[PDB]
RNA sequence: UUGGUGUGUUU
């Protein structure tokens, strides 16, 4: 589907037979381990060896024309453990330091000095994030207008190659282009870039083993009072979609330029039950802890958003049909447990429970509607994808 | 199995219409080629003579 | 300077206190009371005659998990370095076996107690499958009826945990160090406060709660553990710990016998 | 079906050593040490306790992939050490610890009967 | 008994319990709705069960109502490819294709259901120990 | 099918743990309570024996094959 | 079909698994794979001794 | 060796995002708007609002790789107790006499304003830090 | 039973697992960064049943649409000894020292899907080529080859590395070899050969 | 070592 879709590679041979990966290439092939399979087609002259060597080799296809920024970043573990890796009151104690710097294969041979001397030497995560990255770098970022004093530690400034402050996250290392990866290849050509996944994943996977890493059930959980408020806060939205009831079933409702009557009601009621579940899913968001795993994941961002959050712990929204409310399927009524011509939320999909609580059935086969809504555009529409990309091509 | 061919890449009768409460599987249909077509006969169904 | 506290002892467990040691040598005799126990269980199995309900493998494999007494196996060798070509009665406990559902109605268990050591370098009491009481009939091998001829014929040969499982020594081993986290080794998981929640350790009784005015004791390292050896019946419980120490002296001598060799 | 031995995890070869040393010389009196046919169980237990003695230095090892049964060291002490010796030291230490602990276990399951 | 064409013209609530108007603030539980526009309803059919809506491969499936639904839909167009007993007679039939898996257990997150595929007394698979934590890398 | 030798988890030997269990089982004891009684703490080896289901009676139910 | 795509040989096909503990540029591959495919060397005055040794 | 010595009030703590880590802000006893601010970690050394606190700037403990010390060598850290090691990260000539410098301590920060006789000679690439008591 | 599926990645042996309190270990390991955009929290809610009916050995009613919250099973699993929310302290096994985070953990019920990795790997040299065009067959069972097909020719088209394609659509296939006589144009040379 | 139809499953 683009042109890193076919990369070179080198051969290592290994026992019990499946084939082994990196998985920073995971994106741009767009591979899951689900069971996927994938060619591997050998030169039979030394002619097509060089080709493959000098042009096809993924050091010299980082950088995506598509939209002019790497598309081979970090992935789910590595990304989520430096995160948790460099934050500001992690420390280190010197026995573990040792192994953890023997993984760079690129480290010299000097530990740095440990930023603590004294009562008991420790270590912060961010100069031994600072060992992989090479000598010459620069990395000047200003998030939200952050200062030279740095109260939420977000932001980036990066001299030397030493970290100076800030939580190295997915906007900085991830796909982003103007990202650390980029600039890398910018200064020291392909393969410093190389090296430098090689560097971070093994560090931080070695890390992120005597660390650990787990999701549990409370993770998903909030306390009862924010729960309370959550249900509170719902129950106003539902209110507030009474009142539009109120005032467009008593005719007192204005019309929005090129929709008529019936579609600006469906648009109100759209905007209301979506600031619903934001500023919902906001409060969710705002009390959960910081050693809260799942928030750990989000504020990494090597997977999900905050819509994910929303929908596993305060509220999961509408269900939908092509972007609208769903259809009366039978005359008046979406089901046969309703009443006819109710157009409140439970009737034509809104989830008010979480996923963690459970669906009424109803809820759950509304959102029955809305699996069957992608599966049907991902085997459907890629019908149009294959045949635009094929004309193009030719 | 459903008879509509292939012919007709139509999403309407492929929908989970909304008739289906206990007579199909709003869960169960294959991935892909099936999919919206394939309609399993419910853990209460029965086939009238 | 190291000290050994037993707790409990019994012939299916030992729950001891080892005191005083590193963490990494404790864990290390963890990993070799798994792994690297010398024992002994069937290895080649040659059916003379099957009609069972059961095929053939699934039989083999059920016999690889059956456990034998090894008390005295140190003094019969590997399999792959002893001095014959294949099996003789210098390494092998060769079992045949045939019960034979005679009489044309019933149901037949083939069980542990009914299996018959032929031969072995004798006297020496291995081979026999361990018994609970001696009224032990045993592992579940198979139900036979009318006329199904189970004929077998089985080689005992001495393997270790890392070839494969069939030669596990033992069973389930519980292993913890400081129960009141005064090392803040671990972090706790909390929704309210983390005291309560955390239910205390069975070796929680046996030391002190820590107290809030106190620092943090940086240069205190771990110092106290637990361990909980089972068996199997196949070793006792001292016999294993035994002679997974001294399974581990052995390796450790080994290497460094290689040390003073390229030396 | 590619599936090779599992006594790959503790039978040496023929021509292979068990114990393969090449000293690094990026830094002076340090050394990279190729173990043959192991696992951690080894090598924890030499890193701590390489680890609190005074003239050692650096020690750290890693097991290269968990597929195959090996893994490779490093060792720098002090400048006046050579290494070898420290850890040849560092074997007499534990098995004393050892044979220390199997003896006074012997003499605490004889009182515990 | 009722085809597509009743279901136009009945009203139901889901379980028993929705039938008396019921009794808070508990954040354990679920949230049915009121039913407060009809005073006086005329309900002409409860359901017997709501887990009866699914088909037979989706059963199965321990707690279906906590989910992303194509996730169903994947568990139920999975089932269908489990190893285990096929029919009992396995000594006597020849088949082109037919795999016994050893050791089947019955799930200890059976449901009410499976009594009625006799899964409890033919399973596919195992219980085995989850554990859902990032070790070293290998199950990113 | 028929009872393993060992627990899957752990691997402490169960497989003789089978008949006596079905003995407790028919006094009228409860299967937690059986288990406890047959010194089963951990739960690998309660899941090894729990779970587990008996299909080769109806591998004997066949009148004989010879 | 068969011009301007079609089928070919010195192909392989398998399914995969993720491995961090690999460069950027590294694939696995099983031993038996590699015993079917092969790839032409030359003979040249820089390598006879070990395509010798493959021979043997 | 020292270039810099001061005696500092403590007068806000910020524990808030971090468990371990604490954030003061000391301004000055012996010549005020010199305030200085230093992230700190609780449990090697923890402080409290409105104690006293020697703080030294150096930039050569003695009076490549870090080894772990000896006993029978000497530092000049050896009458403090939280020594931290930093980098000189940015040094901003400003107005009239704010002059600000900025140097981390790896993750941790350090700000520092006031006159231009203290700080004429910080402008260096690695500094130390020294709290006594 | 809730999807979240893939490939055996790697094997490890017995002591090498992490390991609770008692002495358990685990059998499989689903990853955390499966969880949490896959949204499929019946997953552990499956997970933490599974714990409890098998400490109070029996099976739990798991039918959906009850009052089956997840309180009761919390306050069960907390009230046989135990914590309320899954997690146990376990540990590396290769130094014990404590995994920072608690970690969860549990018995699930697992299948065992068709497929394997020795009926879909193949690789081929040469061999059966079809009478009819000379390309070699399709098809598994009589060891075929792959297609290598239309927009992997526009990859190679984009790097552009055509001698590759020349490789592909020449060599590794029907090489065939014709004449033409340089007038008509055409390829009618009747070619007797060894009398030239 | 067949063709040629057709069905179901994998990404
Ligand atoms: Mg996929
Ligand atoms: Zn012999
Ligand atoms: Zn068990
Ligand atoms: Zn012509």
């Amino acid at each position: 589907l683009h042109k890193m879709s076919m990369m070179a590679h080198r051969v290592k041979v290994m026992p019990y037979s499946t084939f082994r990966l990196n998985l920073s290439v995971t994106s741009p092939y767009n591979a899951d381990f689900d069971g996927d399979e994938m060619n591997l087609h050998v030169p039979q002259s030394e002619e097509t060896r060089a080709e493959l060597s000098q042009l096809c080799a993924v050091p010299l296809q980082i950088v995506s024309p598509q939209s002019n920024k790497p598309v081979m970043g970090i992935v789910q573990d590595t990304l989520c453990g430096v995160r948790k890796m460099t934050l500001r009151d992690t420390f280190i104690e010197y026995e573990q330091v040792m192994n953890m710097l023997f993984w760079v294969p690129s480290w010299d041979g000097v530990v740095p000095q440990p930023a603590i001397l004294k009562p008991k030497p420790l270590w912060t995560g961010k100069q031994l994030l600072s060992i992989a990255i090479p000598s010459g770098i620069h990395l000047q970022r200003t998030d939200g207008g952050n200062s030279l004093l740095s109260p939420k530690d977000n932001g980036m400034l990066i001299v030397d190659g030493k970290v100076m402050f800030g939580v190295v996250d997915k906007k900085t290392v991830g796909s982003g282009g103007g990202g650390l990866i980029h600039t890398v290849m910018r200064e020291k050509g392909p393969k410093i870039c190389a090296e430098l996944f090689g560097n971070i994943q093994k560090v931080v996977n070695y890390w992120l083993l005597h660390n650990g890493f787990s999701i549990g059930i409370g993770d998903a959980i909030a306390d009862a009072s924010t729960m309370k408020e959550i249900t509170h806060a719902i129950s106003s939205a539902k209110e507030q979609v009474q009142e539009i009831i109120y005032k467009a079933q008593h005719n007192e409702l204005e019309l929005k330029p090129g929709m008529t009557l019936r579609e600006s009601f469906e648009g109100e009621v759209s905007r209301t039950l979506n600031d619903a579940r934001d500023s919902a899913g906001r409060s969710a968001e705002m009390n959960l802890k910081d050693l809260n795993n799942v928030k750990q994941m989000v504020s990494a961002g090597s997977k999900g958003s905050f819509i994910n959050i929303a929908q596993m712990s305060a509220c999961v929204g509408q269900q939908m049909v092509e972007g609208k409310r769903i259809a009366f399927g039978f005359a008046d009524r979406s089901l046969p447990h309703f009443t006819k011509d109710d157009f409140s939320p439970e009737s034509k999909g809104f989830v008010e429970n979480s996923y963690l609580r459970g669906l009424t059935p109803q809820e759950f086969f509304f959102h029955a509607m809305a699996g069957r809504e992608g599966l049907i555009d991902t085997a459907v529409k890629t019908a149009e994808t294959g045949y635009i990309q094929r004309r193009l091509v030719k | 199995n459903t008879p509509i061919g292939r012919d007709g890449k139509l999403a309407k009768p492929r929908q989970l219409h909304n008739t289906h409460w206990g007579l199909v599987c709003p869960a169960e249909t294959p991935e892909g080629q099936a999919c919206g077509l394939v309609k399993n006969l419910s853990l209460l169904s029965g086939i009238s003579i | 300077e190291p000290k050994v506290n037993i707790i409990n002892a019994q012939d299916d467990e030992v729950e001891l206190m080892l005191s005083d040691v590193n963490l990494s040598l404790a864990n290390s005799l963890r990993r070799t009371m798994l792994a690297e126990v010398p024992t002994l269980a069937i290895d080649l199995v040659e059916i003379k005659m099957n009609t069972s309900v059961l095929a053939d493998e699934f039989i083999s494999h059920r016999l690889g998990l059956i456990p034998l007494v090894s008390e005295d196996v140190e003094e019969m060798k590997y399999s792959r370095d002893c001095t014959c070509e294949d099996y003789c009665d210098e390494c092998s406990v060769v079992l045949e076996l045939s019960a034979r559902h005679e009489g044309e109605e019933g149901t037949t268990d083939v069980y542990s107690s009914s299996l018959i050591k032929v031969s072995g370098p004798g006297n020496l009491n291995v081979g026999e499958p361990v018994r609970r009481d001696d009224y032990d009939q045993g592992i579940l091998l198979c139900k036979l009826r009318n006329h199904q001829e189970l004929n077998i014929r089985c080689i005992a040969k001495k393997g270790i945990a890392k070839e494969h499982a069939k030669w596990s020594p033992c069973s389930a081993i519980a292993f913890e160090y400081d129960p009141h986290n005064k090392l803040k080794h671990t972090d706790f998981w909390f929704e309210v406060d983390a005291k309560k929640e955390w239910p205390d350790s069975k070796y929680a009784t046996w030391e002190e709660p820590p107290k809030p005015g106190e620092v943090f004791d940086y240069k205190a390292k771990p110092n106290r553990f637990y361990m909980t050896v089972e068996t199997t019946g196949s070793l006792k419980a001292n016999q294993v710990f035994s002679r997974g120490i001294k399974t581990l002296q052995e390796k450790l001598a080994n290497v460094l016998f290689e040390l003073e060799n390229s030396r | 079906m590619n599936a090779p031995d599992r006594f790959e995890l503790f039978i040496l070869p023929d021509d292979v050593p068990k114990l393969k040393i090449t000293p690094d010389s990026r830094v002076p009196n340090c050394i990279i040490i190729k173990f043959e046919r192991e696992d951690h169980t080894l090598a924890n237990l030499l890193r701590e306790e390489l680890a609190l003695y005074p003239d050692v230095t650096f020690v750290a090892y890693k097991v290269e992939h968990p597929l195959f049964a090996n893994f490779v060291m490093r060792l720098q002490t002090e400048e006046g050490t050579r290494p070898k010796q420290a850890l040849e030291r560092a074997c007499a230490s534990i098995i004393n610890k050892l044979k220390t602990l199997d003896h006074k276990f012997n003499e605490e399951w004889n009182i515990k009967n | 008994y009722v085809d597509g064409e009743e279901e136009e013209t009945i009203m139901i609530a889901m379980t028993p319990e929705d039938l008396q108007t019921r009794s808070l603030n508990d954040t354990a539980k679920r949230i049915k709705p009121e039913m407060s526009t009809s005073s006086h309803h005329t309900f002409t059919h409860c359901e017997i069960h709501p887990s009866m809506i699914l088909g037979v491969a989706a059963s199965i499936i321990p707690f279906p109502d906590h989910n992303q639904s194509p996730r169903n839909t994947y568990q139920s167009a999975m089932g269908k490819q489990a190893m285990g007993v096929f029919l009992t007679n396995y000594n006597v039939r020849m088949d082109t294709m037919a795999n016994i898996l050893y050791y089947p257990q019955k799930p200890l997150a059976k449901t009410q259901a499976m009594e009625y595929l006799k899964f409890r007394e033919l399973p596919a698979g195992q219980n085995a120990i989850v554990a859902i934590a990032c070790y070293s890398g290998y199950n990113q | 099918m028929i009872i393993p030798v060992r627990c899957f988890s752990c691997g402490k030997v169960v497989g003789d743990k089978w008949d006596a269990y079905l003995r407790l089982l028919e006094e009228g004891k409860q299967e937690g309570d059986a288990l406890d009684e047959l010194k089963l703490k951990r739960y690998c080896c309660r899941r090894m024996v729990l779970t587990h289901v008996d299909l080769i009676e109806k591998f004997l139910r066949y009148n004989p094959l010879e | 079909g068969n011009l301007m795509g079609k089928r070919v040989d010195f192909s392989a096909r398998t399914v995969i698994s993720g491995d961090p503990n690999l460069e950027l540029d590294q694939v696995g591959v099983p031993i038996s794979i590699a015993k079917t495919l092969s790839y032409p060397e030359t003979v040249t005055q820089y390598n006879i001794h070990r395509l010798t040794e493959y021979v043997r | 060796s020292a270039l810099f010595d001061d005696i500092f009030t403590v007068q806000t703590v910020d524990n808030g995002r971090y468990n371990k880590v604490s954030r003061i802000i000391g301004i000055s006893t012996t010549n005020s708007a010199i305030k200085l601010t230093l992230d700190i970690n609780n449990e090697m050394f923890p402080v409290s609002q409105d104690d006293s606190l020697t703080v030294t700037l150096a930039n050569s403990l003695s009076l490549k790789s870090w080894r772990p010390p000896k006993p029978t060598d000497k530092s000049l850290a050896d009458d403090y107790d939280y020594v931290m090691f930093g980098t000189v990260y940015k040094f901003e000539e400003g107005d009239e006499d704010k002059i600000k410098v900025y140097v981390s301590f790896g993750g941790l920060l350090m700000c520092l304003e006031g006159g231009y006789k203290s700080l004429a000679s910080l402008k260096q690439d690695n500094l130390y830090i020294l709290i006594r008591r | 039973r809730h999807g979240q599926k893939g490939t055996i990645g790697v094997t490890y042996r017995h002591e090498d697992m992490p390991f609770s309190a008692e002495g358990i270990v685990p059998d499989l390991i689903i990853n955390p960064h499966a969880i949490p955009s896959r949204m499929t929290v019946a997953h552990l809610i499956e997970c933490l049943l599974s714990k409890v009916g098998s400490i109070r050995g029996y099976e739990g009613d798991a039918t959906p649409f009850t009052d089956l919250t997840v309180d009761a099973v919390s306050n069960l699993l907390r009230d046989n000894g135990y914590q309320s929310r899954g997690f146990e302290v376990m540990y590396n096994g290769h130094t014990g020292k404590k995994l920072m985070a608690q970690v969860f953990f549990g018995p699930t019920y697992y299948q065992r899907l068709r497929h394997m990795v020795d009926d879909k790997i193949h690789a081929r040299a040469r061999g059966p080529v079809q009478v009819l065009t000379r390309q070699p067959v399709e098809g598994r069972s009589r060891d075929g080859g792959l297609r290598f097909g239309e927009m992997e020719r526009d990859c190679m088209i984009a790097h552009g590395a055509a001698g590759f394609l020349k490789e592909r659509l020449m060599e590794a296939s029907d090489a065939f070899r014709v004449h033409v006589c340089g007038i008509c144009g055409l390829m009618s040379v009747i070619a007797n050969l060894k009398k030239n």
